[PDB]
């Protein structure tokens, strides 16, 4: 029996898959059945060797469920089991999820050299907050200089410039101090104005701080006492570093600066020092995923790290915690000399009058090429900061410079000292233009060793587009003194008789015909050639992505190579425009930069785009994996629910009430349903309401932007949530203010109960009602006097004041005779006995309606109704409040309870995005139909194992036409009638995708069989043929890409019409992993999926959905699990992670609401112009999470494109 | 001809324990004074 | 039935049920003179059309009981049209 329970999870996980990434235990059985006279024959026979059937009924993850049937050779069923509800033997936290989804985060090359974001310019009114405080010391500034900066000397000698260590002295002093910005004409009165400006948001944190730090300075002006602990140890010290839009900026634009440091270089030994508090800290890591291997913690004291590590926790892993202190020696300290990739100075050089020696030490720290961020005080401003900042213990040590503290050193003073201490000066800094910036503006600066160079032969392949022309000769003009090849085209490379074996190729044959164009003319024998005589390889395209899909199969030809060839170090630039110079010699350059112990990245790839360099890396996706997990645990995403649909949903158990996202994901299909309108709601009820034999509908009541008018409407909504698209049937459009906010929702949802309950019971002349919410009893009554029929009333407490437990004889006493039927709408389910006890005594076959035959929280007309209930509400109204029960969405949830509903209860969603930006319990991607019922969806080249289980998931989710396609589908016919009864009709075209005319064939066969037009397909014709690019052979590659290649085109062209009447919901390119990353031996795969990647990314640019998926190794089904290869797959398990047979169809699904979701923001005017736009629509899948421990092993480790996905290891 | 047993698996892992439950439900058995189960359904078409 | 039919079973799996079950149904009737099937119904109740009107055998046959003329007309008439289904003395006692 427990092997039988094994086949349930075999059946959900298959072999070496990984789908049971938790231990599942049975924990529920609804029901065993066991015949017990064929178990013992079976048992007493010997013929123990009996056959098993098993369904996985249920099997999102959160717990299996699985009916099976156990039946011996005769097929005589010994025993069954149903939904026998598998549950983890502990709840699946995140460290079992699967991080399959990856996307191309796309950043600079190098790191902006001005970091100028108009989002993080000093607002309004902050930029006249500082003026402000500047109109009151303005006047007089010339005059004041020299006084502030003696007040500013507090710390070391200002209590003996005017002997102020003394009380006297002291006394007068705080306030002339304080005068020198009071002086001109405000004074006093400025301790009050101080306040009134604070009164306003921008002013508070600043000049909040500064008067507090006027009232308590007295001490610390004679130098005997803490500058800031005299502050109740902070009053706004935290708040004016962050709250601050002048200490703000500074550290978003250190965020910024940081993020993109990380992206270009990542697995870094991360290191600040001077974090306290750890507010830049906090900044800095805000980044939604950076490539941080680790990240030291350091101050020059240790009593900040209990804070940083609750504060940090999530990082701890990452994160480990060592002081430091700048001024001495890091190698005493136990650090290890150039072990840092990345040091980061949260405003602690000013702490340090050894400014240089502490920057020499941050050089020992960091790795040559490391990058120092520097959140450094500079241009100073002598009105907006001078008399708070002057009051700390060691910033002033610095003095000995001459100029005030540790001087607010220029960046170009910076760079001065910067490049004096082994640096490569300031590259980076931060937008300081007019002011707020000065004061912590940011800078970024490499560590000078080994550095950018900006001997062997260069090769140069190509130059006969004029384009390529020019850019052949910027390379001869530009190019340092070097040997020099250059051939006209590829072929005259192959008639080349001396080709160097060091040789650093250039090759602008892509700019030129492409090599995947044309290979029948012995491009392919010439590529083998260059790759013979290739140990370094430039390569260019013009815009491949979104152009010229051949220059990308080129790319991902590459791609596989620098597997195939480790040794051949290769880069690649796609630009948009190549009109738009300088930058191929210096990537040609780093060509032969092979560091393998310095921070510079090897750039694999990279792309030149708007005029500016960038470079991807595959981060994980964390929207698409948390989708994936909710599948299989309660994921919460920080959704705002008036602007996205958030539906309160009721667990599985039906135990409480959760905010689920109810984002359906661009389901075309309007017209069928015709112009479903949108409903964005303030008010509703939790329970579905029955209708008229329609079926069970929410109470929604909101408001609709009819032409931007919030027009107030009330409907029946089947996906109760903060937005709704529903039919316009079930809406009532008036915006009568009788229906008040909350209050009409309640009353049209009573009169929606009691017309259902008058409506489908009316045959009959007299009924009982028993425990009617107390606003319906009224309603009921007035239905009741409307459709003439006679309603009596029965609470448990005119009424009758009846009572739970009551004798049965008392209810023949006192319940009138002449009820035909009753109906129970009792909130507490403890009148059932009541009930039954009624049933007893009411007419015999007295029709019974429970409060679930009404009311019910699973949902899974004609136009007088929505008139009737608001005819009746007019009625009763006055019968309550408006408010008579109003609570929030999320009060509900966290306090509801589904077995206690609590009818005539009102949900009031929230409607600002800060009411309404809420931990929305994230739905699946594939937990609601995505597809439409009258259209194709062509599964091309999908006929094994893995396309029957796409078509077989396409139908389960509105797929009503699925056409599979392959040059021999072997498909079963009783498998179409399987899926056929899922509800959608399957057929098998025979259609060879490899050639136009059977494509024309097999379409225009499908209207030959009155199918629908296509309205989407899944293209993922496969053949392989694992060798090495230079043992390969042209007609391997001819086999491998003309399915491939040759049936993208021909499909394009088929539909390359976004004006066409049927215009494609989707088309998705099932490519591999080995795309995004290469294999050894599958130089010509990679280039046909680098090829559907390219024509689908530029498909979506010309306003044509689209998207390419790169699946790892699919061992649930398909190549994998019919070739039988699962164990030589597992043996990369380090290489290329497992997708499952239903990850593969969660994937699938992505990657249909991904071009969907483009489409539709090129209808919103996005351009789609470069490979930026599209990092979506390559849904990069299948690498695993990367051991260090492996990293040997791992035979594309040492690629930067896939550091974000780097397991830390210190 | 029907007999409703509702069983329970008490379990104790130590004799210093409580007994605290393990298993529980129903049994429904059809029963005689001294085809049963539908046929199993047609094997999948298709299986790996 | 559990035994044109619907050859169904008593203890079916829920699963099974909606495979074959339609789902355009909107009311169930066990007439099952046997009441094993009673889980079979709530099986069904958890696959029909939620809201699925649903009537018992006790609903329609009872030993306790404690008209439009067309009504047996209208009876009679259905009847002419199966009478052959079976003879006449198919169970007297
Ligand atoms: N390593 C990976 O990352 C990986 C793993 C699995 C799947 N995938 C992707 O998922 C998709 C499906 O792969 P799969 O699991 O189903 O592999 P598969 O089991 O080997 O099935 C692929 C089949 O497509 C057939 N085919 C159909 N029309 C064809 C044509 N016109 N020319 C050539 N072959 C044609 C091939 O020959 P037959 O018609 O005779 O069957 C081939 O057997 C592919 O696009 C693939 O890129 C990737």
């Amino acid at each position: 029996l427990d092997v039988a329970f094994q086949t349930v999870i075999g059946a959900y996980s298959s072999p070496g898959d990984r789908r049971l990434r938790c231990l599942y235990v049975p924990t529920h059985v609804d029901r065993i059945t066991l015949v017990p006279s064929l178990c013992l024959a079976t048992a007493e026979s010997g013929c123990e060797k009996v056959a098993f059937n098993t369904i996985n009924t249920y099997d999102k993850g959160d717990y299996l469920s699985g009916d099976i049937v156990v039946f011996d050779a005769e097929q005589t069923t010994l025993f069954q089991v149903e939904n026998i509800t598998f549950k983890p033997f502990s709840p699946p936290d995140a460290s079992t999820d699967h991080a399959m989804f990856a996307r191309w985060s796309w950043g600079p090359l190098t790191p902006d050299s001005l970091l100028d974001n108009p989002e993080y310019w000093a607002t309004a009114q902050d930029k006249e907050a500082i003026p402000i405080i500047e109109r009151i010391v303005y006047f007089y500034i010339r005059s004041f200089l020299s006084q502030l900066t003696l007040e500013e000397r507090q710390q070391a000698a200002f209590h003996l410039q005017k002997q102020i260590e003394w009380l006297e002295q002291v006394l007068a002093s705080a306030k002339e101090g304080r005068h020198l910005w009071y002086d001109p004409g405000w004074e006093n009165d400025t301790e009050a104005q101080i306040e009134h400006l604070c009164t306003a948001n921008s002013y508070h944190p600043h000049v909040r701080l500064v008067q507090r730090v006027g009232q308590h300075l007295l001490p610390t002006v004679r130098s005997n006492g803490n500058p800031f602990d005299l502050l109740d140890h902070d009053g706004l010290l935290t708040e004016f570093y962050t709250n601050t839009l002048s200490f703000g900026p500074a550290l978003h634009y250190a965020r910024e600066l940081v993020a993109q440091i990380a992206h270009r270089y990542q697995s870094m030994d991360i290191l600040e020092i001077g974090a306290g508090t750890g507010g830049a800290t906090k900044y800095v890591l805000a980044t939604p995923q950076l490539g941080f291997n680790s990240y030291t913690y350091t101050d020059i004291s240790t009593g900040f790290f209990e804070q940083a590590r609750e504060q940090f926790a999530p990082f701890e892993d990452r994160m480990v915690f060592e002081p430091l202190d700048i001024r001495r020696s890091p190698a005493e300290q136990g650090f290890e000399p150039h072990a840092y990739d990345l040091i980061i100075a949260s405003n602690v050089l000013h702490a340090t009058p050894d400014l240089e020696k502490t920057m020499a030490h941050a050089r020992s720290l960091l790795k040559p090429g490391g990058q120092m961020v520097i959140l450094e005080i500079t241009h100073k401003e002598h009105t907006r900061l001078g008399f708070i900042f002057g009051l700390f213990a060691d910033w002033w040590a610095g003095v000995d410079d001459g100029r005030c503290t540790e001087p607010f050193v220029s960046f170009d003073r910076w760079d001065a000292i910067l490049k004096r201490v082994g640096f490569s000066g300031v590259d980076s800094r931060t937008t300081d233009r007019d002011a707020n910036l000065f004061p912590t503006s940011v800078f970024s600066t490499h560590a000078i060793d080994a550095t950018v160079e900006y001997y062997p032969p260069l090769v140069v392949v190509g130059g006969q587009t004029p384009q390529s022309q020019r850019l052949l000769n910027d390379i001869k003009a530009i190019m340092p003194p070097r040997p020099l090849q250059t051939y006209k085209r590829l072929v005259d490379l192959l008639d080349a008789e001396e080709l160097p074996m060091k040789s650093t190729f250039v090759m602008l044959t892509e700019l030129d015909e492409e090599l995947f164009a044309g290979l029948t003319e012995e491009t392919f024998e010439a590529t083998k050639l260059l790759l013979t005589y290739a140990s370094n390889t430039v390569w260019l395209t013009e815009n491949a992505w979104v152009q010229h899909p051949h220059q990308a199969s080129t790319i991902g030809m590459l791609r596989s190579i620098r597997r195939e060839h480790p040794d051949l170090g290769v880069h690649v630039l796609d630009v948009d425009a190549v009109e738009t110079v300088e930058q191929v010699l210096r990537l040609e350059e780093h060509t032969d930069e092979l560091a393998s112990s310095t921070t510079w990245t090897q750039e694999p790839e990279v792309s030149w785009c708007k005029g500016r360099p960038w470079i991807p890396r595959l981060k994980r996706d964390l929207a698409r994996n948390n989708r994936m997990n909710s599948s299989r645990r309660p994921i919460y995403e920080m959704i705002d629910s008036s602007r996205a649909p958030v539906a309160l949903q009721t667990a599985r158990d039906s135990s409480s009430y959760f905010l689920e996202s109810a984002e359906t994901w661009f389901v075309p299909e309007s017209v069928q349903q015709m112009e479903t309108k949108t409903i964005y709601v303030h008010f509703s009820c939790p329970h579905a309401l029955r209708v008229q034999a329609l079926g069970f509908f929410y109470l929604v009541q909101g408001h609709v932007q009819e032409g931007n008018r919030e027009v107030p409407v009330v409907a029946l909504a089947e996906r109760n949530a903060s937005i709704v698209h529903v039919r316009p049937d079930y809406i009532y459009t008036e915006a009568d203010n009788n229906l008040s906010e909350g209050g009409g929702s309640l009353m049209v949802t009573v009169l929606a109960a009691a017309v259902l309950a008058e409506t489908v019971i009316s045959v009959t002349d007299s009924i009982l009602v028993l425990n009617p919410p107390s606003i319906c009893g009224q309603m009921l009554l007035h239905a009741g006097e409307e459709i003439g029929l006679q309603v009596h009333l029965a609470t448990t407490s005119s009424w009758l004041t009846l009572h739970a437990r009551d004798t049965d004889w008392h209810l023949r006493r006192v319940l009138p005779r002449g009820v035909q039927a009753l109906v129970d709408l009792s909130a507490d389910q403890s009148c059932e006995g009541l009930t039954q006890r009624m049933m007893k005594v009411l007419m015999p076959g007295c029709a019974h309606y429970r409060a679930a035959d009404l009311f019910t929280d699973t949902v899974s007309l004609p136009a007088a109704y929505w008139e009737h209930v608001v005819s009746l509400a007019r009625q009763g109204l006055p019968s309550v409040s408006e408010g008579w029960e109003v609570m929030p969405c999320t009060q509900f949830a966290a306090h509801a309870d589904k077995t206690r509903p609590d009818l005539s209860t009102v949900i009031s969603w929230p409607r600002e995005s800060d009411e309404a930006t809420l931990p929305t319990r994230v739905r699946s991607i594939d937990a609601e139909t995505l597809f439409a019922a009258d259209k194709t969806y062509l599964l091309v080249g999908l006929t094994g194992d893995l396309g029957r289980s796409l078509g077989r998931w396409m139908v389960q989710h509105g797929a009503c036409h699925i056409v599979l396609t392959s040059r021999n589908p072997q498909v079963n016919p009783k498998w179409l009638a399987h899926v056929e009864e899922l509800g959608g009709r399957v057929t098998v075209l025979s259609m060879d995708v490899t050639s136009q005319n059977s494509v024309e064939a097999g379409l225009a066969k499908l209207k030959d069989l009155h199918l629908p037009p296509v309205g989407g397909i899944a293209f993922g014709p496969l053949v392989l043929q694992d060798v090495m690019l230079n043992n390969m052979e042209l007609p391997m590659m001819e086999m491998v890409l003309n399915p491939k290649v040759e049936g993208v085109r021909i499909l394009h062209e088929k539909f390359s019409d976004p004006t066409s009447s049927n215009p494609l919901d989707f088309f998705v390119m099932f490519s591999s992993i080995v795309a995004v990353m290469g294999n050894p031996g599958q130089a010509n795969y990679s280039a046909a999926n680098c090829y559907l990647q390219a024509l689908a990314q530029q498909r979506v640019a010309s306003g044509l959905a689209a998207s390419t998926i790169d699946i790892g190794a699919v061992y649930g089904v398909g190549f994998v699990t019919r070739a039988e290869l699962e164990e030589d797959f597992n043996a990369i398990r380090f290489m290329f992670d497992s997708v499952e047979e239903h990850e593969l169809h969660t994937l699938f699904a992505e990657a249909v609401v991904a071009g969907r979701r483009a489409v539709h923001q090129q209808e919103q005017q996005r351009k789609f112009a470069t490979v930026l736009d599209m990092a979506d629509l390559e849904l990069t899948t299948g690498i695993p999470p990367l051991d260090p421990a492996l990293k040997d092993r791992i035979t594309f480790f040492d690629d930067p494109r896939i550091g974000n996905l780097k397991i830390p290891e210190y | 001809g029907s007999m409703t047993i509702s069983f329970k698996i008490d379990s104790c892992l130590s004799k210093e324990g409580n007994l605290s439950l393990s298993a529980k439900g129903q049994l429904a058995l059809t029963i005689e004074d001294v085809h049963h189960l539908p046929p199993p359904e047609e094997e999948h078409p298709h299986m790996n």
